[PDB]
């Protein structure tokens, strides 16, 4: 601010930079930097860590025997748990990289990065002159990103919970989530699937309305569904289309939220019995049988 | 119908010959 | 128009073959392709079954057994 | 070697993109 | 300009160039088969064509060119594993160098069409205008493919100006390239009988001829013109594109089923046929008949041909491999070298024991000795596990009768334990990965890619053909 | 003719009322009565195991499969 | 793998010679 | 009458003419073949949630009338022993007899066919709406993904399969069974097939979210645009760095993303159909199995796909009767 | 002659998007081409 006659002042807010920075791109640029730049390095070349302090050390590194999909920045040391662990609290670099340091470093410079990155979306939403809600938009994505990385962490009580910052790590995460929580069966997971689904769906017929529209709509949309289309006017059809997948991503964010608190899916093993009173199967127990694969194998121990 | 297998596949056949010609006297007679 | 095209023996030859483009009035033989169609599906769903095992003819077997037969 | 060429392709990608969001 | 994807559609107006084009890609295949025929050959190896025949060598053009008659090669082998003295004209070598000089006579022919496009033919003799005339094309053509369909059931299959079909035995054991005398029968349609190959064919043939001479002699009404848009070519795109996925998937769904035009000794044993222990329970039945007859357990099973055996093995069925294990399955599992023989496990007590098999689904399965009863007498634990009923504990011993291990009895734990692992995935065979680094994870068959790369493609044309049916249909607005 | 008219109208309430708690006791009389169980297939709960088969019921014959299904049922 | 780093290799060259020609001709 | 040129009045044109009238619901040729099929098809999952069992096929008691509720209903697939047969009424198991061939599972399979036939009847209605108002079928080629879809996981992935029986039975806990299930058995998250198709769903949802937020954002105060195509662009060119400067092809691509990802998932799982899996790479299970120290989340993720197989074919796969015993069953604590 | 021909256009947005598929192609695909 207020640099060599506030010319610092005017070039953070300029708009003719080719990305606007922003007083919110203040802290997203260092910050996402840093992520990035972490997440590279540990990505490319990083000693196994501990995820749990049985002394197991997963490798995630591409340098340690990975690959694209295999390799991942492990999630920190359970032993840590949810302690503050930067780089000064250490014994050394090698200590910290073997307890899973980078994860936090990533994890926690990318949702600060997340989050001035709606500042800046509502930074340039007022700039332009523009109704600033893009940025209420992109809180979905990042209330999934804040539960799966911070809020997961603080309910379960360790960041070797988080997901790891990976693919094959992601596919372990959600499996081992659902092992222990039930996703699938939770009603605000099943509300964000439909969310996706629908997102994609609406998607695909604007898409395709507004293309074949494009010769140079209400009608065949009307004709085609019994019901018609209540969204006649342009403006509620994009409200609706920025709706339905916003709040059923806000919606599974949350769901995950609450998991985090030990709030699990729903459970309906032994719902239906026998008149002497034997249990019989259905498919939420078959789920529950698989689930039992998941949470034994998981237990490395 | 040397087998009842063949017997009831055009059973079948002649089940789904009336409903189409159950349907197109509908549309037919519901045409004008 | 212009030019009126390269002229080969072959070409003439197939002429008459391609001299008929663009033409029968009414519906024409529409019913008898209507009727086909019709024989057709039933063949379809004869043999369908027949490899599904949803028609057991006496004389076929329907497995690798029929090959010594 | 198999991790170098993985990284030759994210740089790759990754230079894709800058040249996407700065060279229009 | 047209954009990258549409560039194509500049041949739609003219027919010549059209006929350059598919002329080049005509040409193309045909040098793709024949190269590929080519570099088959060179890597084949025929000296076992028991255990490694062509489908454990990964063949894909091998097992479509012997299926119609072509066994013996220019190398001096035929694929009975005997010697070729004489090959004749047509061999593999010669199909492969027969398919490569049509591939380069079909360029040569495509640059000619290209460059002489402005044929008389194709201009309307009324309109003046390059017109094709599709119904009396397709007549032409319909014809045509009558005509040769009735030509290759009645004197290739049928063998009386041809060499016939190839035709084995339910198991496999004996197979050969035979006249097929067609079954007029309901077992003509029996999916397994050849007979019905040649019936099919002459029939579809006879009809064929009957149905072109018709499309030609009789114009399509107005009404169906119209609704068609026969006229128009890309009407006839889509709905060659239906034809061609429907075709597509009709045979994914033989050769995954199996039929008789495709024997399992040139594309390998089926899913279903493990599944369903169909060579097992033959075996068995083999073994039981010996044994009626009063021979020996090691008798018996030496009589149980190592063909039989082999086919009796999971790492032969389609259903094993991975989407990304590329290679042959001797690359896999390796090339086999031999029958060690089949595998009793006797307890301690006396009964035998049987190992469970691995079903088709999993990759790795608990090995389990059940009972006469399906009872679990013994396994082996996942691991470090806690022992209850393992190899160590109950005792089992494994006592091999037939193949190269006959008469042989181990009842050292770590071996039995082997020898179980081994035997839950079939028969027990040796094998060499030595020979080709083989990586010892299962891979798919030629049935098995054949069945996933057609009926990926037999859904890719079907969005083609939707495509191209909106495009046609949808003409007005697509274009206005 | 258009649903606010329609259903605002009181000719579709009296020509309903006797019609859609009949088609509800209809229901009513199809489950209760077990009837349910009889034309479907599903077992009663004090059916589900017999005294021959004490596990679920499994079957294994693919063309004769109705009398396997009737002997794993009750009948 | 010696054929798996010729495929990934011949995937990332001929595509990209096809674009780049493309452009060369019409940009 | 009324044609192309003066041609007699026919039959099919006057039920041409009916079939196609603007009534409040747009029945046309399309309707014949989607109305019956696609009421058929809801019907038969209606009835079979409620009323018919899956005890006689998959040991299990999946209806509202045995005591499930909206998310353990289903219709569940034919048993195994079935194999790939169609289970209609008529055919030679359940030989007419509706109360056995709905304990046979054969519901299932009417479902099936019936919402198959339904799918296309619908996609040749977007056709016929499209060409009533002369508009290009980009709805109908959208339509083509979901069909891509349910072809390859009810239709071609049993087929490929021992049979009806590994097909999703129609159910919320039922599909959540057949998801779980090719995450053990096939480790479907590794393909890379699953992972285009989860990539084209999530930037699907993203593109859809997107759109409408700008869309509603770059509205203009008070035949016209409602929206600022200039505003939209230079937000997301000085945000993201990439943004759409043509209505087209934005919405183009709007369509083009989740279809592709549909279609690709589809290709996949046509793959999966003949157990061709990218289940596990080769380079790393040697690495692991010379080197135990040696662990990453790929062979974390091929143990709990053992796990799930291990402990789940116990009761999904009831015709292999397996028995494991408590001892060979994996667990973490016997690594 | 050639009465009906058109070269191919292909901007430089069409250039990036085919170079960018092909790319993210490559290191999708590589890990498992690789194996
Ligand atoms: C449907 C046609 C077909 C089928 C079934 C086969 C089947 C086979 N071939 Mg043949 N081949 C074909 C076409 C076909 N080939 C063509 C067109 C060529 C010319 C290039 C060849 C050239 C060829 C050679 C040179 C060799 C084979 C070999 C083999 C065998 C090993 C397995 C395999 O294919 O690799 C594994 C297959 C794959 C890994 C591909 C499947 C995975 C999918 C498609 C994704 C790949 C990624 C890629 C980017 C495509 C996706 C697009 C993306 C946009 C979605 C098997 C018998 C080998 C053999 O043993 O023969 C002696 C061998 O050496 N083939
Ligand atoms: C008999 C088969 C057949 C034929 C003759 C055509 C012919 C045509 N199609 Mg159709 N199409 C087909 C099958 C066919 N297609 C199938 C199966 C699909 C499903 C994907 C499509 C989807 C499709 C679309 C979506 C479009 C066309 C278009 C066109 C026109 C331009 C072709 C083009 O893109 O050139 C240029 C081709 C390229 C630059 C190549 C692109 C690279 C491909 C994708 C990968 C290369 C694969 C490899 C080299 C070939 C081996 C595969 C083979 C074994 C199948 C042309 C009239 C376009 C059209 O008419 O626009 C108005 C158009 O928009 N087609
Ligand atoms: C998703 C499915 C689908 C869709 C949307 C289309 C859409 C289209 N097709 Mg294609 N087609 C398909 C599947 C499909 N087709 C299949 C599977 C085949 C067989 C190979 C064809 C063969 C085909 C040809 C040959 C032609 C078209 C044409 C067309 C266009 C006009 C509509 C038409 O001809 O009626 C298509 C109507 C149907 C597919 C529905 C018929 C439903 C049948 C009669 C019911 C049978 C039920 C019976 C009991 C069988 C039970 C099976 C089993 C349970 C035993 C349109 C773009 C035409 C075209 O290009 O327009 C100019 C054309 O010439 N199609
Ligand atoms: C009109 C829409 C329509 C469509 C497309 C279908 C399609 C289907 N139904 Mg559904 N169904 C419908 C309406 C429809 N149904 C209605 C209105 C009812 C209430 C009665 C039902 C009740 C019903 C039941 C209860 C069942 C089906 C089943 C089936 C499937 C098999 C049908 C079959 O192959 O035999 C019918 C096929 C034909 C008759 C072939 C048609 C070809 C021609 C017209 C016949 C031959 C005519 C020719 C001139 C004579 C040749 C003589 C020759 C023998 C010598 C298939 C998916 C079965 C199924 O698969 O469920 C699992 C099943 O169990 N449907
Ligand atoms: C689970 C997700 C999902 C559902 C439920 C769904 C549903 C629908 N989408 C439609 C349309 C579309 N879908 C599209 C793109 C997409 N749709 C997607 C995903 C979905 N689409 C995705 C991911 C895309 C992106 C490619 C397009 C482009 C369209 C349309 O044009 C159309 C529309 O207008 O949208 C509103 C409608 C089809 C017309 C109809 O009633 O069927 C008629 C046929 C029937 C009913 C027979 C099929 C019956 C099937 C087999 C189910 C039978 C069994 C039960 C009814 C269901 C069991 C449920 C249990 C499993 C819980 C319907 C509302
Ligand atoms: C060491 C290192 C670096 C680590 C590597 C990291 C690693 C482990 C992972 C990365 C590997 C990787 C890339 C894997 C993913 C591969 C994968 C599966 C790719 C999918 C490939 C594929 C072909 C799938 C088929 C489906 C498909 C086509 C999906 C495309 C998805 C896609 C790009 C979606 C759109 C995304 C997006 C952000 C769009 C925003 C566009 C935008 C700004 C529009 C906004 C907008 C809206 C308006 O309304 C208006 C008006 C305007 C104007 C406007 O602009
Ligand atoms: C596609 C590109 C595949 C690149 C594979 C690279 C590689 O390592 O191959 C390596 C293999 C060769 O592999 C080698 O082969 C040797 C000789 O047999 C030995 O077997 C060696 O052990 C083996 O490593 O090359 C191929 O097989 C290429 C096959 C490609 C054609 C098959 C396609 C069939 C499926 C079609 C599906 C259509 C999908 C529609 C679109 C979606
Ligand atoms: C894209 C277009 C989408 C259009 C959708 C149209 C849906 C129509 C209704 C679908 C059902 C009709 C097809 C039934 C096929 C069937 O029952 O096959 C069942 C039978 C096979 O039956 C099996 O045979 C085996 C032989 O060893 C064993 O005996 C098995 O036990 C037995 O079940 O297959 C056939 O009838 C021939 C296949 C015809 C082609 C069907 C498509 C194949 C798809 C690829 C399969 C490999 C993966
Ligand atoms: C106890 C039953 C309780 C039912 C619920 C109560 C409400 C009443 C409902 C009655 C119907 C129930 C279903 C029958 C239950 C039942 O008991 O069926 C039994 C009966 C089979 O009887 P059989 O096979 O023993 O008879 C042999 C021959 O005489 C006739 O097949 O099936 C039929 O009625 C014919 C099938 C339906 C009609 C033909 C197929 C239709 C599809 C045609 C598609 C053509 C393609 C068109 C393309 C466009
Ligand atoms: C002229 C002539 C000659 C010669 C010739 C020749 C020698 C030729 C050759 C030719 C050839 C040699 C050809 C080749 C061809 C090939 C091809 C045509 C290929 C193709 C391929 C493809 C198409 C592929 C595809 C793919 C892949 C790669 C894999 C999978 C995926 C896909 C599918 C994509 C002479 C003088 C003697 C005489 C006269 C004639
Ligand atoms: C002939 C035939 C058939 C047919 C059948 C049918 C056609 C049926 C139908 C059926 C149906 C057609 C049914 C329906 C049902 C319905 C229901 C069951 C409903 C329910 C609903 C609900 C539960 C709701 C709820 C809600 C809530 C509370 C929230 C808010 C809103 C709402 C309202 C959404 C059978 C199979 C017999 C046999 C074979 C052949
Ligand atoms: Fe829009």
């Amino acid at each position: 601010n207020s640099s060599l006659w506030a010319r610092f002042c005017e070039w953070i807010t300029s708009t003719e930079n080719r990305l606007y920075i922003g007083w919110f791109g203040v802290i997203m640029i260092p910050c996402l930097l840093t992520a990035t730049s972490v997440f590279i390095i540990a990505f490319i070349a990083a000693p196994p860590v501990d995820i749990d302090g049985i002394r197991e050390p997963v490798s995630g590194s591409l340098l340690y025997g990975n690959n694209i999909i295999t390799g991942a920045v492990i999630p920190t040391s359970n032993a840590i748990g949810l302690h503050f662990y930067p780089i000064w609290e250490a014994a050394s670099l090698d200590e910290w990289l073997y307890n899973g340091g980078p994860y936090q470093l990533i994890v926690c410079h990318f949702l600060l990065g997340v989050y001035c990155y709606m500042g800046r979306e509502w930074e340039l939403s007022f700039r332009l002159g523009m109704r600033p809600w893009i940025a209420v938009a992109y809180s979905a994505p990042v209330a999934a990103a804040s539960a799966v990385f911070l809020v997961y962490p603080i309910g379960q009580g360790s960041f070797s919970d988080g997901m790891p910052l990976g693919i094959s790590g992601t596919f372990n995460f959600m499996i081992v989530f659902q092992a222990e929580h039930n996703i699938l069966m939770h009603p605000f997971h099943m509300l964000g699937v439909a969310g996706v689904f629908g997102g994609s769906l609406f998607s695909a017929m604007h898409g395709s309305l507004v293309t074949s529209s494009l010769i140079r709509a209400h009608g065949y949309f009307g004709r085609l569904i019994f019901q018609y289309a209540s969204f006649n006017n342009s403006r509620s059809l994009h409200f609706f289309l920025a709706a339905w997948p916003v709040i059923g991503i806000w919606f599974t964010a949350l769901g995950l939220s609450t998991m985090a608190f030990n709030l699990n899916g729903f459970n309906f093993n032994q719902s239906v019995v026998d008149s002497q009173g034997r249990v019989l199967n259905t498919w939420a127990d078959i789920i529950n049988r698989a689930n039992l694969g998941m949470e034994v194998m998981h237990e490395r121990n | 119908a040397v087998t009842p297998s063949l017997k009831n596949f055009l059973g079948s056949l002649i089940a789904g010959a009336t409903v189409l010609g159950g349907i197109a006297l509908a549309i037919t007679a519901v045409s004008k | 128009f212009q030019e009126p095209g390269l002229v080969t023996p072959l070409g003439t030859l197939l002429r008459p073959l391609n001299s008929e483009a663009g033409k029968l009035p009414g519906w024409g033989t529409t019913v008898l392709m209507a009727v086909f169609i019709l024989l057709f599906a039933a063949f379809l769903l004869i043999i369908l079954e027949i490899y599904n095992s949803s028609l057991i003819l006496d004389d076929v077997s329907m497995s690798w057994e029929t090959l010594a037969k | 070697m198999e991790a170098l060429v993985y990284t030759f392709l994210l740089v790759g990608t990754l230079g894709i993109i800058f040249f996407s969001i700065f060279f229009r | 300009g047209l954009p990258w994807y549409r560039v194509h559609t500049v041949v739609i107006n003219d027919p010549g160039r059209l006929i350059s084009v598919h002329l080049m890609h005509t040409a193309l295949v045909s040098g793709w088969a024949g190269s590929m025929a080519l570099f088959e050959i060179s890597v084949f190896d025929p000296s076992d064509p028991v255990l490694n025949p062509m489908w454990r060598q990964g063949m894909f053009v091998l097992p479509f060119m012997t299926r119609l008659g072509i066994t013996q090669s220019w190398g001096g082998w035929t694929i009975s594993g005997e010697t070729a003295t004489n090959p004749g004209i047509w061999s593999y070598e010669g199909v492969a160098a027969a398919h490569i000089i049509l591939s380069g006579a079909l360029f040569l022919a495509s640059v000619w069409h290209w460059t002489y496009w402005d044929l008389e033919l194709f201009r309307d003799p009324r309109t003046g205008k390059t017109a094709l005339d599709l119904p009396k094309i397709f007549g032409i053509h319909l014809f045509l493919s009558g005509l040769l369909c009735f030509g290759f059931g009645a004197f290739h299959v049928t063998g009386v100006f041809g060499p016939g079909i190839w035709v084995s035995d339910p198991y496999g054991l004996t197979g050969r390239v035979q006249p097929v005398a067609p079954s007029w029968g309901a077992d003509g349609f029996d999916p397994y009988n050849p007979g019905g190959i040649a019936s099919h064919h002459i029939a579809a043939g006879i009809l064929g001829v009957l149905a072109g001479l018709f499309h030609l002699c009789v114009r399509p009404s107005i009404r169906l013109y119209f609704g068609l848009s026969m006229g128009s070519i890309e009407t006839v795109l889509s709905s060659s594109i239906a034809a061609v996925f429907w075709a597509a998937f009709v045979v994914a769904g033989t050769m995954w089923y199996g039929s008789a035009a495709t024997p399992i000794e040139l594309f390998g044993p089926t899913r279903y046929q493990w599944d369903q222990g169909f060579f097992q329970q033959e075996i068995q039945k083999r073994v039981q008949a010996s044994l009626a007859e009063g021979a020996s357990l090691s008798d018996a099973w030496s009589r149980i041909p190592e063909k039989l055996a082999f086919y009796d093995y999971i790492g032969n069925n389609p259903a094993k491999g991975g989407l990304f294990r590329t290679g042959a399955m001797n690359s896999g599992d390796g090339i086999a070298v031999g029958w060690l023989g089949h595998a009793s496990f006797k307890d301690q007590e006396g009964r035998e024991l049987f190992v469970r098999r691995m079903p088709t689904f999993f990759e790795t399965f608990p090995v389990l000795l059940l009972d006469k009863d399906g009872i679990v007498r013994a396994d082996v634990p996942f691991r470090k596990a806690e022992s209850k009923y393992s190899i160590e504990q109950v005792g089992v011993s494994v006592t091999f009768y037939g193949g190269e291990l006959d008469g042989l009895t181990f009842t050292d734990p770590a071996t039995v334990k082997k020898y179980a692992r081994k035997a839950q995935l079939g028969e027990i065979f040796e094998f060499d990965r030595s020979t080709l680094q083989s990586d010892g994870v299962f891979r798919s068959s030629p049935r098995g890619w054949f069945t996933f790369g057609h009926v990926c493609f037999a859904l890719l044309f079907f969005f083609g053909h939707i495509w191209h049916g909106a495009r046609t249909i949808f003409r007005d607005v697509f274009a206005g | 003719r258009p649903f606010s008219d329609i259903l605002t109208s009181i000719r579709y309430w009296v020509i309903h009322s006797i019609t859609v708690p009949a088609l509800f006791i209809a229901g009513w009389l199809f489950v209760s009565t077990g009837l349910a169980y009889d034309v479907f297939g599903t077992p009663r709960p004090n059916e589900y195991f017999t005294e021959d088969r004490q596990e679920a019921p499994l079957i294994t014959d693919r063309f004769n499969a109705l009398e396997q299904v009737k002997k794993l049922s009750g009948n | 793998n010696i054929y798996g780093l010729t495929a990934t290799a011949l995937f990332i060259i001929i595509p990209t010679s096809f674009l780049l020609i493309l452009y060369v001709k019409t940009a | 009458a009324i044609g192309t040129y003066q041609e007699k009045r026919t039959w099919f044109d006057d039920a041409d003419d009916w079939l196609r009238q603007d009534r409040f619901v747009f029945v046309g040729w399309s309707g014949l073949l989607l109305f019956p099929c696609a009421y058929f098809a809801l019907g038969g999952w209606l009835t079979g949630t409620t009323f018919v069992t899956s005890w006689y096929t998959h040991g299990l008691a999946t209806s509202y009338l045995e005591g499930c509720n909206f998310l353990t209903a289903a219709v569940s697939t034919p048993a195994n022993s079935m194999a790939h047969s169609l289970l209609f009424v008529w055919g030679p198991e359940a030989q007419g007899d509706f109360t056995r061939w709905c304990q046979l599972g054969g519901l299932w399979a009417f479902v099936a066919l019936h919402g198959a036939f339904g799918l296309i009847g619908f996609m040749l209605r977007q056709f016929e709406i499209a060409r009533s108002v002369n508009l290009r079928p980009y709805n109908a080629i959208a339509f083509s993904a979901p069909i891509a879809v349910f072809v390859s996981v009810f239709l071609i992935y049993p087929l490929g399969q021992s049979g009806w029986f590994f097909a999703p039975s129609f159910g919320v806990a039922a599909i959540f069974r057949f998801i779980l299930f090719f995450q053990g058995f096939h480790n479907w998250t590794l393909n890379p097939f699953h992972m285009m198709g989860v990539a084209g769903v999530l930037g699907a949802a993203l593109l859809c979210a997107i759109h409408g937020a700008t869309v509603e954002n770059t509205l203009f105060e008070d035949a016209e645009e409602t929206y600022s195509m200039v505003t939209a662009n230079r937000f997301w060119s000085q945000i993201f760095g990439v943004a759409f400067s043509n209505k087209r092809w934005l919405h183009f691509f709007m369509l083009l993303v989740p279809v592709t990802g549909l279609w690709m998932s589809a290709i996949g799982v046509v793959g999966l159909a003949l157990n061709l899996r990218a289940y596990d790479f080769v380079s790393q299970e040697i690495r692991a199995a010379e080197d135990p120290e040696f662990e990453t989340f790929y062979t974390k993720n091929i143990l709990l796909n053992e796990g799930i197989r291990a402990w789940m074919a116990a009761q999904d796969q009831p015709h292999e009767r397996l028995v494991f015993p408590e001892e060979v069953l994996p667990r973490g604590n016997a690594l | 002659p050639n009465p009906n021909k058109q070269v191919v256009e292909l901007n430089r947005t069409s250039l990036y998007w085919g170079l960018l598929l092909i790319f993210v192609l490559a290191v999708l695909f590589s890990s498992y081409i690789f194996n």
